[PDB]
């Protein structure tokens, strides 16, 4: 037994990524994210 | 046997092909004569042994390219002979 | 029914084994067994006994009836009746060495392309420049047992021979 | 076999053929592309019959390139080659695998092992010649052969046949 072995980062972490990166919540959910609009200040 | 294609210009026939390639015309054409030459161009153990890899190199936030050379390399040693041994512990360190 | 039994025995001595012979001569000492009664009298296994029995099955050698012994003690009695059936092992053996003959009885290629021609198509190679059989696409020369298989057929023919005994 | 047969063709006139005279160049074109040619299905097309009498029938045009097509019911003398059929030739390329015999406008080719024993190649001869125990073929040689059989491609033809059997060899 080995802490380190025992948890693994990339499944919280790598989840969490993907999935603001997908925007799909499970699909169960989909389009919750979306790259900003910078096309301007008001928009 | 044989099926390999060159393209060559039947009116230069001085060089093999010398040719530009257009994609937009989406054709492709001897530098010389002007003449197309083509048209309408077209635009269980490993799986295993990577996986527990996988987990350890996560684990140990390696970045994806060290944990790739190391996949690359682990396939090469794979099954041979001379390794002979280590329990698949060894191998993966 | 000792034509019969020569004919199995030659049967045995051509398709498989001296295990498979001993079992069918096994079979034949002893009128009617039922499903254990191999294992009984054999010490090879049931398992294996099985493996055997697949192969029986694969071919038309022997007959099996499916039986139940209905007296109500526990479950009653899982019987299996193997008997021989002659006419499926006559026509079996006649369309295989038939079929082997047929073998017996039954050319150009080109070594870089490894295509595949025949007389029609010798008429097509032909070129009148050289005197040769030139491959289509590639161009390239054109190449290209019985004796023994007849010598085998001598054995073959004893078989037909017993088989035109049990005939008549 | 020398055979005649009524047969029909589709013809192709450039626009530039429309003149009034375009008959004469119907008749043209057709001996042009028919006599000597071949074709799978009738054999070789040897020579056209009744010239004058070539029905026309009534010319259509097809979609674009606006060039005019026709049907040419015509009469016309071909060779249709048979399988299991007797022919007399004169010998012309000389193969080990056997001589190649020219019947007619077809080169039919025959097999040495299509030949009796007794028949044996020989390239010590100018040209090579097949020497048996009594004849000796060669090019002018004439050879009568019955043909084995035959291999019939659209445009083409090619056959074999063989000596080995009786009433058969040099002529
Ligand atoms: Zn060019």
């Amino acid at each position: 037994f080995n802490m380190k072995l025992a948890i693994n980062a990339k499944t919280i972490t790598s989840g969490l990524k993907y999935a603001l990166a997908t925007g799909n919540w499970g699909s169960s959910r989909a389009g919750v994210s979306q790259v900003l609009n910078r096309y301007t200040y008001s928009s | 046997p044989n099926l390999n294609i060159v393209l060559t210009c039947p009116e230069c026939k001085v060089y093999p092909p010398k040719i530009v390639e257009r994609f937009s015309e989406g054709d492709v054409v001897c530098a010389l004569c002007g003449l197309v030459l083509s048209d309408k161009l077209v635009d269980n153990e490993v799986q295993a042994a990577f996986a527990k890899i996988t987990m350890l190199c996560d684990a140990a936030e390696l970045p994806k390219i060290v944990k790739d050379c190391a996949k690359e390399a682990y396939k090469l040693c794979h099954d041979e002979k001379t390794l002979k041994g280590k329990s698949m512990e060894s191998i993966m360190a | 029914d000792d034509i019969v039994k020569n004919l199995l025995k030659f049967v045995v001595r051509g398709f498989y084994g001296g295990s498979f012979v001993l079992v069918l001569d096994a079979i034949l000492f002893h009128s009617v067994l039922a499903e254990d009664d191999l294992k009984q009298l054999l010490s090879i296994n049931k398992t294996e006994l099985g493996p055997l029995i697949a192969r029986l099955r694969s071919d038309r050698l022997i007959s099996i009836h499916k039986q139940r012994e209905y007296p109500p003690n526990s479950k009653s009695v899982e019987r299996v009746y193997y008997y021989v059936k002659y006419p499926h092992a006559i026509d079996a053996i006649k369309w295989k060495v038939h079929q082997v003959v047929q073998r017996l009885k039954d050319g150009y290629m080109c070594p870089i392309c490894l295509t595949k021609y025949t007389q029609l198509e010798a008429v097509q190679l032909l070129n009148f420049d050289r005197t040769e059989f030139l491959c289509s696409l590639c161009d390239e020369p054109l190449v290209e047992k019985q004796d023994k298989l007849n010598r085998l057929m001598d054995q073959i023919q004893p078989i037909i021979d017993s088989l035109k005994k049990i005939d008549d | 076999m020398f055979f005649i047969k009524d047969l029909s063709l589709n013809i192709t006139l450039h626009p530039s053929f429309f003149g009034p005279r375009m008959k004469q160049y119907l008749k043209t074109k057709l001996l042009e592309e028919v006599e000597g040619s071949c074709t799978g299905k009738f054999g070789y097309i040897l020579c056209v019959l009744d010239y004058d009498n070539i029905d026309i029938q009534r010319g259509r045009i097809l979609p674009t390139d606006g060039s005019a097509e026709f049907n040419v019911k015509y009469r016309a003398v071909v060779f249709k080659p048979f399988k299991g059929e007797v022919v007399d030739g004169t010998v012309v390329s000389c193969s080990q695998h056997g001589f190649e015999v020219q019947v007619g406008p077809m080169k039919v080719f025959v097999t040495k092992h299509l030949m009796p024993q007794d028949l044996t190649f020989n390239a010590g001869s100018n040209p090579p010649s097949y020497q048996s125990s009594e004849d000796v073929i060669t090019i002018k040689s004439r050879i009568r052969v019955k043909i084995e059989g035959c291999i019939s491609q659209v445009s083409s033809i090619h056959a074999i046949g063989s000596i080995k059997e009786d009433y058969l060899g040099a002529i």
